[PDB]
RNA sequence: AAAAAAAAAAA
RNA sequence: AUUUAUUGAAGACUAACUACUGCGAAAGCAUUUGCCAAGGACGUUUUCAUUAAUCAAGAACGAAAGUUAGGGGAUCGAAGAUGAUCAGAUACCGUCGUAGUCUUAACCAUAAACUAUGCCGACUAGGGAUCGGGUGGUGUUUUUUUAAUGACCCACUCGGCACCUUACGAGAAAUCAAAGUCUUUGGGUUCUGGGGGGAGUAUGGUCGCAAGGCUGAAACUUAAAGGAAUUGACGGAAGGG
């Protein structure tokens, strides 16, 4: 059933920003996903968000421009090393100079240029442009 | 390949249907894809109707009426000339005339 | 021809080879 | 912003209120249109004519911000809108298309009806698709003249009006010229009432 | 069969939209003129075009055609377009309203005259 | 003597409108290669296969030519242009003219450290007709086009200097592969990145400014 | 985009369907330009004085042009209560 | 989800799944039942050495119309018969 | 609509949605406080009750329950609490 | 709403 | 004789209402009445608290025909017998008609068993109608003018069978609101396929009273089989002339 929470956000994502929107609706917010768009924010691709403290577990409500193109999802949560980051990256991205790869390491998460400036690796999760 | 989104017919979501028979050919085909159609009639005819009022007893009585319906099969109404065949935007047309 | 002659020709030829070989054995 | 003369005049709303534009269509919606207001019984809803008379005027300053009249189409097939494109098309320069629009009139540049507008205009979308779809083949805008059920796709600039009513159309052209002519400064008092006769914009039927 | 072709039909469209105070119902004199008229290089064909022009200016003499414009129809279209009245029948005769339009009148706040009617279901 | 029927030739015939960058900024339709050619003198043509075709009737098999043809000059700008005719030679006139109509640009980029001069395309862009799906890479310098004979020659008409292609279906349709590298070079600049997330402020259009000494 | 010393390259940087900020491609043939006249101190029109709006054929074929553009102008001012953030 | 599993923890059942469909493959199918070596009469060599016993005039097939000059052979290490082309005009005389 | 506030909506529209499909899920039901005739005794009461409510110095009744909102005795006076 | 079977292959 | 009238017996069937309607996991299910137990959806400011999703192996149900044993055996009717037709006709048509059709107790375990679309979940365009439930409305009508109900109207909503329009998207296309969100390739998961034939054949297993099922190859042979659509030709296919 519903397992990926943030890979259902994921997509809701991409298919507003198909359509055009600028505005969407998440459900159930949690860590990860708060994480995921606040880098995708300090970056600069959607705009601001909002949680919304429904007692259960959480929405949020995103204001998106016109900077993205796919924000997607690598189920399984694939494990990463240093130079594997390089090849992942030569993969599922369009180009060598922008676009980020998203991972979660033990010093929490973030974009595949700040571990490489880190010098650390993990789990990756997923990729935005 | 596919030529009909109903298929033949009227069944989206029975599974079965109970069959019933062309009457022309007594040929079983189910309910749904069966052709019905009514046919009312006056029972003798517009012409022989004054014959009959002139020679009747009981004035103006009713010129009652035969009502049945008519189960055909997809052959035997074709060569009965009646949903004969239609081109395919047409075909996807529904309604009465 | 039609698959369901051949599958019937078939089904006869087997019953009659699963017979002749009852025979044997 | 605007100066304030140029909202709706209780004059203009008896007009509007007598051609019953604000009578629009019944529980029948698209909703790509807010514009209604406090649906009424007998399945029939209202129109915010205020945002009406907005929209028209901003269909206005779109048509003096043209520099070519001519460049400026009118299309009614209708017959309740053939006579005001042609008034419309008489006080303005306002290239007029009534009857039939002659598909290949913006493409096939050949062809002797062929215009090159940069806008053009419709009183009924659903009637008059064919030039809105020759628009957007070849990169043109759109003003139109919707009901709350009208096909809005392809459509820019959409003013919510009756339709339906012969009286209505003809008001709604009559109104859309006069502030054209008193943008341009043809007509020189905005409080001036236009002495012009919507009548004479309206449709017979002998 | 006895039907005409286009460039019969034509040719007596144009002769007819551009010589309307002329040719009249006569197949002779309008032969006569149209052989004084446009050139054409066959006794036959000028016979044809002059019965089919007659025939028009029948249609014409018993009202309008579809197709067909000479100066004198299209005043008279103006003429009967330009009529207007002189009372302007959205000019009050007396207004009514719903009490869904009264509201609106409220909410935008305006001065206006009311007479209003109860709709029902 | 050309004589435009267009306010968009009228200009360019007048020389108020240079570039087709001001055309592509504007999106405007065109509809004369007389326009394009007096825009771009510079560019080659190259027809890529004559493939036949038939109609079968009452009386033989009315055969007709279909020909492929690509137009461009090497600095970032093609078109493609397909034609079916009952002569070859006409054939090729008219995709001649329905390639310059349907030119387009390009936004190269670098594969990497903006040095000089782009070599290659920005991004990964794809693009499908029927079967086919062509992809294009960016490549570093010196890797050269990786393609099929055909593409390539599309390529060098467009000025790139080394990609690399990853492809999939009947390749052997040079019709649905042409047009999907067609379409992919055009979702080049259909693709937006961060040295373009700048808002800028509409310019106005030449037909409104030059409204005048247009249609009459 | 440009070299390693500025030097502007990347030729025809092209415009954006303004509700949506999305790149309008050379071929969108459904594409258009609004421009909107300025009116000053008679309620007269001025020649020259656009406030240009930009739009995209995906928009336009959603049918979504008239209330982006309703709203964009609520915005700049030049209209009024008509739209609404809130539905 | 595209059937396959994607699970970080089924390289099981991906590595089965692979089997089973490699045998529908051919290559690998004849490769790992040993076709060539229990059957096609060499061991699955590439030549073979042979005794001649006959010559034919073996027909051809349609749309064709010709004879093709070849030889019943008894190879060696198996004692098999097979027939074999001889390509060229005339060979079949040298080879007697 | 392409734009709108999925925060601060209508209330129209809140109520028109169903209790859960909203930007918080919240219940529509409500409570009740009843008087019979006779014997005061007020008595707290929900709207859906699922059950046949009687006062407790009179076994006389209250409500009685539907797959909705439960229907109440003719002669009752309720406040909506 | 009697009847009405067959036509080497090749291109 | 047929036909008419009045009766009785037999056994099956459940008409017309009966439809782009309902239920059920599918097969499938239609007279009434009652008994038994079950089930979905809706309502819920009730409770439990992650117990869940899909699943090998392994289990239940499983149209029709069929098989065994008892009852029944009215219709229709494989076989068979016959009258025609035809060059022939043990085939089409006609008349008879055993088995079977029906039921109880057991087996079989398949099907164009089809929506030829695996299940669970999320999101993405419009529009109206319908079934069940629920909500609101001085709405209409029925009673005892009145009430309450009930039925109808309007608005809304959850869950269903479906449906009309467009294609932004998808696809080889036909076509599809999923067959979309997949070269910008990853939500979870089971099953299946790898050119066509030979072949679902042989063998060996196992299940079955059997019929047969389930599993299941090889040799050999071949360069094309095939899918969707186009234009023609043709038709003992229709329409018009």
């Amino acid at each position: 059933t519903r397992s990926s929470v943030l890979a259902d956000a994921l997509n809701a994502i991409n298919n507003a920003e198909k359509t055009g929107k600028r505005q969407v609706l998440i459900r159930p917010s949690s860590k990860v996903i708060i994480k995921f768009l606040q880098v995708m924010q300090k970056h600069g691709y959607i705009g601001e968000f909002e949680y919304i403290d429904d007692h259960r577990s959480g929405k949020i409500v995103v204001q998106l421009n016109g900077r993205l193109n796919k924000c997607g999802v690598i189920s399984p949560r694939f494990n990463v090393k240093i130079g594997d980051i390089e090849k992942w990256t030569a993969n599922l991205l369009p180009a060598r100079q922008f676009g980020y790869v998203i991972l979660t390491t033990s010093a929490g998460i973030m974009d595949h240029e700040e571990a490489r400036r880190k010098h650390v690796s993990g789990k990756i999760l997923g990729f935005v442009y | 390949p596919k030529k009909r989104a109903s298929n033949g017919r009227n069944k989206k979501g029975r599974g079965h249907v109970k069959p019933v028979r062309c009457v022309n050919c007594s040929k079983s085909i189910p309910k749904d894809k069966a052709i019905k159609r009514m046919a009312i009639r006056n029972i003798v005819e517009a012409a022989a109707v004054r014959d009959l009022s002139e020679a009747s007893v009981y004035p103006e009585y009713a010129l009652p009426k035969t009502y049945n319906k008519l189960h055909y099969c997809v052959s035997c109404a074709i060569h009965a000339r009646i949903v004969r065949v239609r081109s395919r935007e047409d075909r996807k047309n529904r309604a009465p005339p | 021809m039609r698959a369901k002659w051949r599958k019937k020709r078939t089904r006869r030829l087997k019953r009659k080879r699963r017979k002749v070989r009852a025979r044997s054995k | 912003s605007l100066p304030a003369t140029f909202d709706l005049t209780p004059e203009d709303a008896q007009l509007l209120l007598a051609a019953n534009t604000h009578l629009g269509a019944r529980n029948v919606q698209v909703h790509q249109e807010p514009y209604v207001f406090n649906a009424r019984p007998d399945g029939v809803h209202v129109i915010n004519v205020g945002k009406t008379w907005e929209k028209l005027v901003l269909a206005a300053r779109i048509i003096a911000a043209i520099p070519n009249p001519e460049d400026v189409v009118a299309i009614s097939s209708r017959t309740f809108g053939q006579r005001a494109v042609l008034k419309f098309a008489a006080h303005t320069g306002a290239t007029p298309i009534a009857g039939r629009f002659t598909p290949g009139s913006f493409t096939n540049y050949i062809t002797r009806s062929f215009k090159e507008p940069r806008l053009v205009i419709v009183t009924d979308p659903r009637s008059d698709a064919q030039a809105i779809k020759e628009a957007s083949y070849v990169n043109i805008p759109v003003i139109a003249l919707t009901d709350l059920d009208s096909p809005s796709e392809f459509v820019d600039v959409a003013i919510p009006c009756n339709n339906r009513g012969k009286h209505s159309i003809g008001l709604i052209w009559y109104l859309l010229a006069r502030e054209v002519l008193r943008l341009r400064g043809a007509l020189v008092d905005r409080t001036q009432p236009w002495s012009i006769m919507p009548d004479l914009y309206f449709y017979r039927d002998p | 069969g006895r039907v005409r072709t286009k460039t019969v039909k034509r040719a007596s469209k144009a002769l007819i939209e551009r010589y309307y105070p002329k040719l009249t119902l006569d197949f002779q004199t309008n032969k006569r003129l149209c052989d004084e008229i446009a050139t054409i290089q066959s006794k036959r064909l000028r016979n044809k075009i002059a019965g089919y022009t007659t025939h028009l200016m029948k249609r014409i003499q018993k009202g309008p055609v579809r197709g067909i414009s000479f100066k004198l129809q299209e005043e008279e279209r103006e003429r009967k377009d330009q009529y207007v009245p002189e009372v302007s029948a959205l000019d009050l005769s007396r207004l009514n309203v719903d009490n869904q339009t009264s509201d609106l009148v409220k909410s935008l706040g305006l001065k206006l005259p009311l007479s209003v009617i109860n709709v029902s279901a | 003597g050309w004589v435009p029927v267009t306010k968009l030739g009228r200009l360019v015939k007048a020389g108020k409108i240079t570039t087709i960058e001001e055309i592509f900024l504007h999106s405007l339709p065109v509809k004369e290669f007389q326009i394009i050619d007096t825009l771009l003198p510079g560019l080659q043509d190259e027809v890529m296969n004559i493939k036949p075709v038939q109609k079968q009737t009452r009386a033989g098999q009315r055969t007709r030519f279909k020909a492929v043809v690509v137009v461009g000059d090497s600095n970032g700008h093609v078109g493609l242009g397909i034609k079916t005719a009952k002569e070859v030679a006409g054939a090729i006139r008219a995709g001649i003219i329905i390639a310059k109509l349907s030119v387009i640009p390009i936004r190269r980029g670098y594969w990497g450290t903006n040095l000089g001069q782009p070599h290659s395309l920005a991004t990964k862009t794809t693009g499908k007709c029927g079967s086919v799906t062509v992809r294009l890479i960016p490549a570093p310098r010196g890797s050269g086009i990786v393609a099929s004979p055909a593409v390539k020659k599309l390529l060098q008409l467009a000025g790139v200097e080394d990609v690399y292609t990853q492809s999939n279906g009947k390749t052997r349709t040079l019709e649905n592969t042409l047009k999907a590298a067609f379409v992919a070079i055009g979702n080049t600049y259909g693709f937006l990145t961060p040295n373009l997330w700048a808002e800028q402020p509409l310019p106005v259009s030449p037909l409104d400014i030059y409204s005048d000494e247009a249609s009459a | 985009m440009e070299n390693d010393k500025g030097q502007l390259v990347e030729l025809y940087v092209p415009r954006k369907c303004s509700a949506t900020n999305r790149i309008i491609k050379a071929d969108d043939h459904a594409s258009v330009q609004i421009n909107v006249a300025k009116v000053d101190e008679e309620g007269r029109a001025i020649p020259g004085e656009y406030v240009t709006y930009a739009l995209s054929g995906y928009v336009r074929s959603r049918g979504e042009s008239d209330d982006s553009l309703n709203r964009l102008a609520q915005n700049d001012g030049l209209l009024k209560n008509v739209w609404s953030y809130s539905r | 989800g595209k059937g396959k599993p994607r699970g970080l923890n089924s390289a099981r059942k991906l590595r089965v799944h692979r089997r089973n469909n490699r045998w529908a493959e051919n290559n690998y199918k004849k490769r790992l039942l040993g076709t060539a070596f229990k059957s096609s009469p060499f061991g699955g060599s590439s030549h073979a050495k042979g005794i001649v016993l006959e010559k034919l005039g073996i027909e051809s097939k349609q749309p064709n119309s010709a004879i093709r000059k070849c030889v019943r052979v008894q190879l060696i290490k198996n004692g098999k018969k097979v027939t074999a082309f001889v390509p060229n005009d005339g060979c079949l005389n040298f080879v007697d | 609509v392409l734009v709108q506030d999925l925060l601060h909506p209508t209330a129209a529209s809140e109520a028109r949605k169903h209790k859960l499909k909203t930007l918080v899920q919240g219940p529509r039901s409500y409570f009740l406080d009843v008087k019979c005739p006779g014997c005061l005794n007020i008595t707290t009461v929900f709207s859906h009750a699922q059950t046949a409510v009687t006062c407790e110095s009179c076994s006389t009744i209250l409500c009685t329950p539907t797959g909705g909102k439960a229907k109440l005795s003719e002669g009752t006076s309720f406040r909506r609490k």
